[PDB]
RNA sequence: AAGGGCACCACCAGGAGUGGAGCCUGCGGCUUAAUUUGACCAACACGGGAAACCUCACCCGGCCCGGACACGGACAGGAUUGACAGAUUGAUAGCUCUUUCUCGAUUCCGUGGGUGGUGGUGCAUGGCCGUUCUUAGUUGGUGGAGCGAUUUGUCUGGUUAAUUCCGAUAACGAACGAGACUCUGGCAUGCUAACUAGUUACGCGACCCCCGAGCGGUCGGCGUCCCCCAACUUCUUAGAGGGACAAGUGGCGUUCAGCCACCCGAGAUUGAGCAAUAACAGGUCUGUGAUGCCCUUAGAUGUCCGGGGCUGCACGCGCGCUACACUGACUGGCUCAGCGUGUGCCUACCCUACGCCGGCAGGCGCGGGUAACCCGUUGAACCCCAUUCGUGAUGGGGAUCGGGGAUUGCAAUUAUUCCCCAUGAACGAGGAAUUCCCAGUAAGUGCGGGUCAUAAGCUUGCGUUGAUUAAGUCCCUGCCCUUUGUACACACCGCC
């Protein structure tokens, strides 16, 4: 109805979204190995999935880190409390994600390495 | 200045009032679709978007 | 009880849209509904066409970015309550589903 | 800075209640969406922790227009002892149900 | 440059003593000799200016000339 | 210099033009307080750059700190904050100023140190993009030839749009590019379906009929998923599939690679996207919380507010619009589209049916649409059919200019846009030159999207009407391969 947006604009909103999400994520978890993110969105709750090679950094200490995360994310948006969660996995061959191996890269680069 | 006229200017309308939602800029904004993204971000987020190039 | 349910399907890819309308309808056969065929509303195709360049020095060149957006709808009409009937969506990522009944 | 004491009181226990903290950028914004209830504005709430991040009390981030501080350790005590708390009561990503 | 108009002056406030603006009689009987803001949220706490021809409250801003 | 091949960013044969006129717009110049600035095939309706304010970076002014943090002073006997009146100011900026109130440790001053910057540097850079080049080109490994740079592979020849293939072969085996690929167009009375798409049928009507038709003709009038109260998918939508392969015939060809013509076929070459090695001191620091160095940082090169400018005109150029008329203009009648948009995180601003008022732009109420449901059977233009004009700068052309009326906005003057009445200027097919183009193409013609409170002479798409010429060449401008010359290597815009 008039509440509801439009499909062609309601599309292009989740496609903000993630791209949205990405960035931040890029930025916070490059140092973490972040590979990539993977939103499974139900009309019910959303979910997030975040790629990364060293989960249990990205997973900080007793969970810290996806506390936070999660938290975070749930301002930004204005997500409904308690309808959104942060899931981490590691990512299988990480020497096949350009991502990981352009990040290890840079992590290289930036201790000094030729 | 004082709390009368640091803001007092309307911006209700026009190119001051909008902005890229991802580098504050002005300049070659993307209304369309409710994007309100700038001329070369929308270049470089529109994979993640979805917008795909066909033809 | 007695309902008439419709449901609305839209995504961007065919093959998850058109896999997604596929158990709907099978699973309500086996559960012995009726289903009217799943109508295929015309795509819709936002396309955004962009100067490639960002410095406004160049040949003209423009870059085109279309978005296809798929709709369906299939009309789940069996003689008993439905809704406890059919508890499931089974979707997969991508797609967008609203149960909607006739009085909407 | 000159915000009043009750709208710097209201970031910092928002902050520890929660210890993240989510701000747009933009200084001319009337109410910050958390506290509007306060008359905080966005500039203070932006401020304030900036504040907090020259102390090394908050970590932050920024994506396209949004801040994104998290609370540390080196300011879970600070805002301990400015609110007169002894080290019992957490800040809720700190703890849940543990 | 070298703008025409000289460097605005910027106020220095005067840096006055302490209030003491009401006094007492034989031993103490209070008498503010000032006025009072009448407003809600002034309140007794407050006193009002005592200009040469109005009373200015502070915080209530209200204004009493005696024409 | 020679031998071969190729290209409407080359020509030929043509079409439409541009250059000539008025106007729009972008450059230069001139002017200015400023008329901000980048760019000079591959700049000049480009920076998505249609700027009243904002944008804004320029000019004339006026506020603010949004100068973190540390150290030292200062301080609850007050560090500091706001403010009424008068003056003052452009200003209802307590910016100053008299005046005292108020605030309460949040600041204030100094020293270090931030931070911000549409400030410089694209000749410090990333990324992106343009171009060399959309031509067919490019590179290892092992082997061979060389003292060596290098060379062979990567070729005499035939063929191809293509170092594409066929073949010889000191080369063999490969890699990228091309091709394959992705999207789109054309055909499927074959499948799946559709009360958010319809068609046929039936039943109601409404009319014309009437001779009498009667299963008559018309209806975008109404029903039959208002589920028992039609079917079906031809037309519409969109999925899975099929279809075209030089497949068949004849000819040419080393009878290989392939080429030409024809039958059957919807189609025997539909358009795009992607697009190699190497490089450019090509463009962007004015897209970015991309960035190095430098500069500024409280009388700010930060930021905000007011006004002006970006439009300014002896002149030169570029992209276009309108025309010069009768293959027309005007007035009326008739009759046909397709892309695609539509109410907003911030964010204020949507597309509009119908009724009434008005001559028009418009105004006022009532609805519909977050959309195959409403605008909308998108009743578009050109075109078509009738009328007037009649070869004159004329009813061509509508520039310039006066008066008046609306809409947007906080504000319309240097006219935002729109409407009405008046003036009716050059312009009678445009010198030398020069652009684009091979079939639903050029061109005529309108309609959407972007920009957008207001708006298109721009751009990006769409449909409509629909050709002339050509199936060739290297003549001009260039490209690719081989041979050759060279005093050139910043590479002929070279050297001397
Ligand atoms: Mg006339
Ligand atoms: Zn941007």
């Amino acid at each position: 109805m008039a509440v509801q947006i439009s499909k062609k604009r309601k599309f292009v909103a989740d496609g903000i979204f993630k791209a949205e999400l990405n960035e931040f994520l890029t930025r916070e978890l490059a140092e973490d190995g972040y590979s990539g993110v993977e939103v499974r969105v139900t009309p019910t709750r959303t979910e997030i999935i975040i790629l990364a090679t060293r989960t249990q950094n990205v997973l900080g200490e007793k969970g810290r880190r996806i506390r936070e995360l999660t938290a975070v994310v749930q301002k930004r948006f204005g997500f409904p409390e308690g309808s959104v969660e942060l899931y981490a996995e590691k990512v299988a061959t990480r020497g096949l994600c350009a991502i990981a191996q352009a990040e290890s890269l840079r992590y290289k680069l930036l201790g000094g390495l030729a | 200045g004082h709390q009368q006229l640091y803001w007092s200017h309307p911006r209700k309308f026009g190119q001051g009032s909008r902005s890229c939602r991802v580098c504050s800029n002005r300049h070659g904004l993307i209304r369309k679709y409710g994007l309100n993204m700038c001329r070369q971000c929308f270049r470089q987020y529109a994979k993640d978007i979805g917008f795909i190039k066909l033809d | 009880a007695i309902h008439r349910i419709r449901i609305t399907l839209t995504s961007r890819n065919v093959k998850s849209l058109e896999k997604v309308c596929a158990d709907l309808i099978r699973g309500a056969k086996e559960k012995n509904l009726k289903v009217k065929g799943p109508v295929r509303m015309p795509t819709k195709t936002l396309r955004i066409t962009t100067r490639k360049t960002p410095c406004g020095e160049g040949s003209k060149t423009w870059d085109r970015f279309q978005m296809r957006i798929h709709k369906r709808l299939i009309d789940l009409h069996s003689p008993s309550e439905i809704v406890k009937q059919i508890t499931s969506i089974s979707i997969e990522p991508g797609v967008e589903v609203e149960v909607t009944i006739a009085d909407a | 800075m000159l915000m009043p004491k009750k709208n710097r009181i209201a970031i910092y226990e928002l902050l520890f209640k929660e210890g993240v903290m989510v701000a747009k950028k933009d200084v001319h914004m009337p109410k910050h969406p958390e506290l509007a209830d306060k008359n905080v504005p966005n500039l203070h709430v932006m401020k304030a922790m900036q504040s907090l991040k020259s102390r090394g009390y908050v970590k932050e981030q920024f994506a396209w227009r949004h801040f994104y501080w998290y609370l540390t350790n080196e300011g879970i005590q600070y805002l301990r002892d400015y609110l007169h708390l002894p080290p019992e009561i957490v800040p809720a990503t700190l703890r849940r149900s543990r | 440059y070298t703008t025409p108009k000289k460097n605005k002056h910027k106020r220095k406030k005067v840096k006055l003593a302490v209030l003491k603006y009401y006094k007492v009689d034989e031993n103490g009987k209070i008498s503010r000799l000032r006025r009072e803001c009448p407003s809600d949220e002034c309140g007794a706490g407050v006193f009002m200016a005592s200009h040469f021809d109005r009373h200015y409250c502070g915080k209530c801003c209200l204004t009493y000339c005696f024409n």
